[PDB]
RNA sequence: ACGACCGUAUAGUACGAGAGGAACUACGGUUGGUGGCCACUGGUGUACCGGUUGUUCGAGAGAGCACGUGCCGGGUAGCCA
RNA sequence: CGAGUGGCUUGCUACCUCGAUGUCGGUUCCCUCCAUCCUGCCCGUGCAGAAGCGGGCAAGGGUGAGGUUGUUCGCCUAUUA
RNA sequence: GUCGGGUGAGAACCCCGACGGCCUAAUGGAUAAGGGUUCCUCAGCACUGCUGAUCAGCUGAGGGUUAGCCGGUCCUAAGUCAUACCGCAACUCGACUAUGACGAAAUGGGAAACGGGUUAAUAUUCCCGUGCCACUAUGCAGUGAAAGUUGACGCCCUGGGGUCGAUCACGCUGGGCAUCGCCCAGUCGAACCGUCCAACUCCGUGGAAGCCGUAAUGGCAGGAAGCGGACGAACGGCGGCAUAGGGAAACGUGAUUCAACCUGGGGCCCAUGAAAAGACGAGCAUAGUGUCCGUACCGAGAACCGACACAGGUGUCCAUGGCGGCGAAAGCCAAGGCCUGUCGGGAGCAACCAACGUUAGGGAAUUCGGCAAGUUAGUCCCGUACCUUCGGAAGAAGGGAUGCCUGCUCCGGAACGGAGCAGGUCGCAGUGACUCGGAAGCUCGGACUGUCUAGUAACAACAUAGGUGACCGCAAAUCCGCAAGGACUCGUACGGUCACUGAAUCCUGCCCAGUGCAGGUAUCUGAACACCUCGUACAAGAGGACGAAGGACCUGUCAACGGCGGGGGUCUUAAGGUAGCGUAGUACCUUGCCGCAUCAGUAGCGGCUUGCAUGAAUGGAUUAACCAGAGCUUCACUGUCCCAACGUUGGGCCCGGUGAACUGUACAUUCCAGUGCGGAGUCUGGAGACACCCAGGGGGAAGCGAAGACCCUAUGGAGCUUUACUGCAGGCUGUCGCUGAGGACUCUCACUCCGGGAGGAGGACACCGAUAGCCGGGCA
RNA sequence: GUGGAAGUCUGUUAGAGUUGGUGUCCUACAAUACCCUCUCGUGAUCUAUGUGUAGGGGUGAAAGGCCCAUCGAGUCCGGCA
């Protein structure tokens, strides 16, 4: 079975959804954790220094 | 390379775990204040998914209902007793001290009150040889002579289900069904059939181990494969 | 017996399956009553269809060579 | 756009102790190639005609479908070897 | 032993192509060369004849079917001018 | 699809009718996920729609989803999270232990709803009618009340009860057909309330010594049959519901086979087939309450995922519509759906191409190879070799039969079930289409079913049972973690971990020198602390004594890595190839030699065999069965071939509409020769050459496509290996701290483990922290 | 005779798989498709949903296979010009 087009057919599972905390469609309803703001994992907001160029 | 199979095991993932949730009871000797008065009645004989051997359901005088590591010859209705003054019949449990030397025993405690550790598999049995006020010498199924505190409780008789090993599985399918009831990864791929990256025996234009198979006791996990600290190998001599 | 296996598995494997299972299915003499109405209920479990007595025995035989040594000692 | 071979007469002759055994020429045919043609034989021929299985149109009659003819039997013209 | 011709084999060289000129064999279809296997015309013969052997001119046409092998090559069979 | 017609400025494709078709586990009906308004109405055509459009899933504007009794909600599953505890330099990190919570919408468990009607669009939700559940309140009853039952369960075989459906018989109602008298549709009616009860179990009676009983097993003096009784089922029967409802009408009765549903019996396990909430137990009247969330529509060759209205992918239920037949098979046909797998018009419609039919005579000559195609085919009777693990081989092979019509027989309660008989009779052909094996032999491999390179490898590779060796008594062996801790383990040697070989059968020789592992070890070697000497008012430093693991040394071990020769009638380096097998899937010489087979056989098979360079669990030999595995032979078959032809359908060609891409330094009508960085349309010399266009098959542009994947080069990269260099985890061992009392010893008080506790075991060791030596491609 | 076992047989039942055609396609219907052929089809079976394991780590009946068209070390951003 091709890993391409034919394997795209079974994709009717919902995972990422609109987050209650940040509003981004990044709340993983299976994990109950937002990949965008960290809701469900961290009280503090998810943020990293690598989201921008080192000197900026 | 990559961690070998023996290393994936330890992590305790689903594939390597025993279907505990599908198991019945943790077979252990009952706790008795003292006196021995404790006796109960066999109510039923069930199959133990964890040992592929029968086990007996018992109702005790003080209302307690617990499964028990059943020796051969226990039937519904029989009355079992557990304590210092328990009669000396099959199925009854009492300290090695109170047991007459020369009698076959099973489910022996390593230390008084641990609920039994030795001789619990199908048809096996320990052999109480010597007594004393300090040491009770028992011979375990492996043939070893073990010195035990005479206060160590045990059950009279041999474990039920003897001879299980006598019949061959005949087909992969039967192994399969048995394996599905144990904490084990099956089937087994030989190291020599793997890639160098996956196992110290892997690789090569043909199949053979790289070095000798006898590995030192000091070898680290990932390398300790083959014949571990073998005192010898083969059959000759 | 082993005939369900067809020409598969070889001599020893199926000869032992027949041997074990023939003894296995033999009429067995009940320990409580004395009637030969003991049948295997499952692995290591036996019962008398006559009185209903359910016993603990060998895996393919109600009595094992070792279980007998117990009675004596 | 023709190449080549076999056979007959020549002749059981010339030659030759014998065994054996030609030619010129004239004929008949075959093979390969070439161009064309379909009276003849042969192929096709889901034009056509018949037989018959299953099913549907109530039966009958007459029909549809079964892969672009259900299958079987016959086959004109044309196209072909 | 000496003198050469060819550019099919094999080797040498590293000029051409590494921002790629698709491999061997086979097949199919076309043209060509002659150092001619057959056919035409000839010379010599240790040329009686018949059957050959060797040579000259000559490239018009022909040079086919099969068994083993991927084979090219080659070995083998029966036909063949 | 076609002919008519409707609407419209405009109609091949929007709508109506007829005629003609397509889909039958789906192209029908209901839905899960997922989509998200795509649903309905009106108005439109700039966009989207493979052409057009008056149409639309498009554009714009409105409208549309109604629940005590359908879901959610509640319960608990694998498992997840939160808090506490502990770890960590630390956390948004981390295992355990407690507590709490979360975790099932088709498809786990579960209090209660049916029938009719209605809208453009909802409907067990609204309306009408009827019914039901739970809680609460009032009243009567009741003292019972929590033990127990239920929820609640695997795989295989099977009996009984039984509804719908389907069919048969006959009657009634309506329809169709028009030589008969046939053919089609209907003939209805719920939840619920009440009642009936087969099976199972049990009781009394009875008293079987051979009877009772089953599809089968089975039952019995420990009491069989029979008889009487207790308990006791359906989504089933029966009555109500119902001068409800529905139907134009009639508004039936019996039967068979019986999905659903109910209830039993048997067999299997080295496999044992959830849990909890809840319900029952535990009466009745009347009344009140029953909130919150979901509800439209699609559910797919246009509403989902795949960039698309994508030939792909995507779960559940309808498995009982008719004929057919073994059949949920083919073929044909209903109900229902559709003509939207959405561009059309024209040419006897050429060449060429895709799918395909048929080809005389020959019959594998084709080819690496029978690739492709073909042959055979269903059912019954007869009959069936070698070999074999006795199962099989086997549908071996081979031979015969097969329709229709008339009248019958047998099995059975019967079938619209099955098996036969006699007679008549048609065709070239009776499994008449359809469905539907070609057969046989030799050799190689793996025993077998199974697994695999999603996307060029399905195999001989992996797995497997079976054989074997290794480690470990559980405070274990093995393994994960930095730690706190953890898997194995609800486990305990008949265990489970680590490896090798790979069913069966006959077997499995010799070698311990090297390497590995393990045991032992007088002596030798062997670090640090402490100790002794020298040195320093101290210190650095030098040296000594003692000496752990380890090494030297000795021993054991090959189903441990591996080895099994040259020479002579021993030497390297331990042994010197045994049983077997052998030109091998291993044999260079090689197409070895002989034989079989053929006209001819680098093939195949058999024998020989000095084996370049076979050989025993790096398993050897051999082997029935099995195989989309490799090679060979025969019969059969045939367009694979001789050698091609004709035909069918879709293209191709012409016309209307729609409308890309690849590629392009320039110039360019070339050809033959030459030359040139040695492979030129463009240079040189000649030759040829009027321009433009249509179709073709692809000779050339070293054609297009891809900064060559081969090869080398770079003090490039990565993955892998090891007795490469250097280090790092980990294991072993000595020492110091925890740490205490009296080269060997006792004790108990820290500390560890067992025990519910009392207490028991162990004990200054172990664990843990620090350090030293050895091992250390496990890792960088 | 009864019984009805089997990693048993036939089988496009459903469903799973993917041998040959080296066919069609190869600016595709499709970044793995179509057709015929073929294998399995009561079991080590197939399948939906839920759930667990995470990057030198998983998972692997072992092909260096698979971990969202990405695997001899996923993807994203950063180190980084
Ligand atoms: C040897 O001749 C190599 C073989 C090869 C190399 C790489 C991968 C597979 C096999 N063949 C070539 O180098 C052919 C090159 C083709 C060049 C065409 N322009
Ligand atoms: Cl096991
Ligand atoms: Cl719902
Ligand atoms: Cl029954
Ligand atoms: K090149
Ligand atoms: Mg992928
Ligand atoms: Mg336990
Ligand atoms: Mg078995
Ligand atoms: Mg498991
Ligand atoms: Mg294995
Ligand atoms: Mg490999
Ligand atoms: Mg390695
Ligand atoms: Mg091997
Ligand atoms: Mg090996
Ligand atoms: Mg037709
Ligand atoms: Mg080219
Ligand atoms: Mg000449
Ligand atoms: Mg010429
Ligand atoms: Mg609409
Ligand atoms: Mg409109
Ligand atoms: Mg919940
Ligand atoms: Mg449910
Ligand atoms: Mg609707
Ligand atoms: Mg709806
Ligand atoms: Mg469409
Ligand atoms: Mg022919
Ligand atoms: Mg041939
Ligand atoms: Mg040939
Ligand atoms: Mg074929
Ligand atoms: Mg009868
Ligand atoms: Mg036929
Ligand atoms: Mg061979
Ligand atoms: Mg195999
Ligand atoms: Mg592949
Ligand atoms: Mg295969
Ligand atoms: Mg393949
Ligand atoms: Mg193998
Ligand atoms: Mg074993
Ligand atoms: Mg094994
Ligand atoms: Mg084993
Ligand atoms: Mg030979
Ligand atoms: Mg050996
Ligand atoms: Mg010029
Ligand atoms: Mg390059
Ligand atoms: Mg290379
Ligand atoms: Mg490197
Ligand atoms: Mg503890
Ligand atoms: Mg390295
Ligand atoms: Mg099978
Ligand atoms: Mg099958
Ligand atoms: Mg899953
Ligand atoms: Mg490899
Ligand atoms: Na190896
Ligand atoms: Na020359
Ligand atoms: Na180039
Ligand atoms: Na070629
Ligand atoms: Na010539
Ligand atoms: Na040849
Ligand atoms: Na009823
Ligand atoms: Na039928
Ligand atoms: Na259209
Ligand atoms: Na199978
Ligand atoms: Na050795
Ligand atoms: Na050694
Ligand atoms: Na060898
Ligand atoms: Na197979
Ligand atoms: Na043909
Ligand atoms: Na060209
Ligand atoms: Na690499
Ligand atoms: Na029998
Ligand atoms: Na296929
Ligand atoms: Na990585
Ligand atoms: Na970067």
């Amino acid at each position: 079975t091709g890993a391409g087009t034919p394997s795209q057919g079974k994709k009717n599972t919902t995972t990422h959804t609109k987050c209650r905390r940040c509003g981004e469609k990044s709340y993983h309803t299976k994990k109950k954790v937002c990949s965008s703001c960290g809701f469900g994992k961290s009280a503090k907001r998810r943020d990293y220094e690598w989201q921008s160029k080192a000197g900026e | 390379g990559r961690r070998i199979q023996g290393q994936r095991r330890g992590r305790g993932t689903s594939t390597f775990r025993a279907p505990s949730h599908r198991y019945k009871a943790d077979l252990e000797h009952r706790k008795v204040e003292d006196g021995d008065v404790i006796a109960g009645t066999v109510v039923d004989i069930e199959h133990d998914p964890a040992r592929s051997a029968p086990v007996a359901a018992v109702e005790f005088e003080d209302g307690d209902r617990r499964l028990i590591l059943a020796p051969e010859g226990v039937g519904v209705g029989d009355e079992l007793q557990v304590g210092v003054d328990a009669e000396i019949a099959p199925g009854n449990t009492l300290p090695l001290a109170e047991i007459p030397e020369g009698v076959p025993v099973c489910n022996v405690e390593s230390s008084p009150g641990d609920g039994g550790k030795f001789a619990r598999a199908s048809g096996v049995n320990a052999q109480l040889l010597t007594h004393d006020r300090n040491v009770a010498v028992v011979k375990l199924p492996s043939g070893e002579m073990k010195r035990l505190d005479p206060q160590c409780r045990a059950t009279i008789g041999v474990v039920g289900g003897g001879g299980r090993t006598d019949k061959p599985f005949v087909k992969a399918g039967n192994k399969h069904h048995k394996m599905k009831a144990r904490g084990t990864k099956w089937p087994n791929v030989r190291g020599v059939a793997m890639n160098a990256v996956d196992h110290p025996f892997g690789g090569g234009g043909r199949q053979h181990p790289g070095k000798p198979k006898s590995i030192s006791r000091n070898a680290p996990p990932g390398r300790k494969v083959g014949d571990i600290a073998s005192k010898r190998t083969g059959r000759g001599g | 017996r082993t005939g369900r296996f067809g020409p598969r598995y070889g001599l020893k494997i199926r000869v032992r399956v027949a041997d074990v299972e023939i003894k296995h299915k033999k009429k067995h003499k009940c320990p409580v009553c004395g009637f030969k109405k003991l049948k295997r209920a499952g692995t290591g479990i036996w019962m008398c269809g006559h009185c209903g007595y359910k016993i603990a025995g060998g895996c393919y035989q109600p009595e094992t060579v070792a279980g007998k040594a117990v009675m004596k000692a």
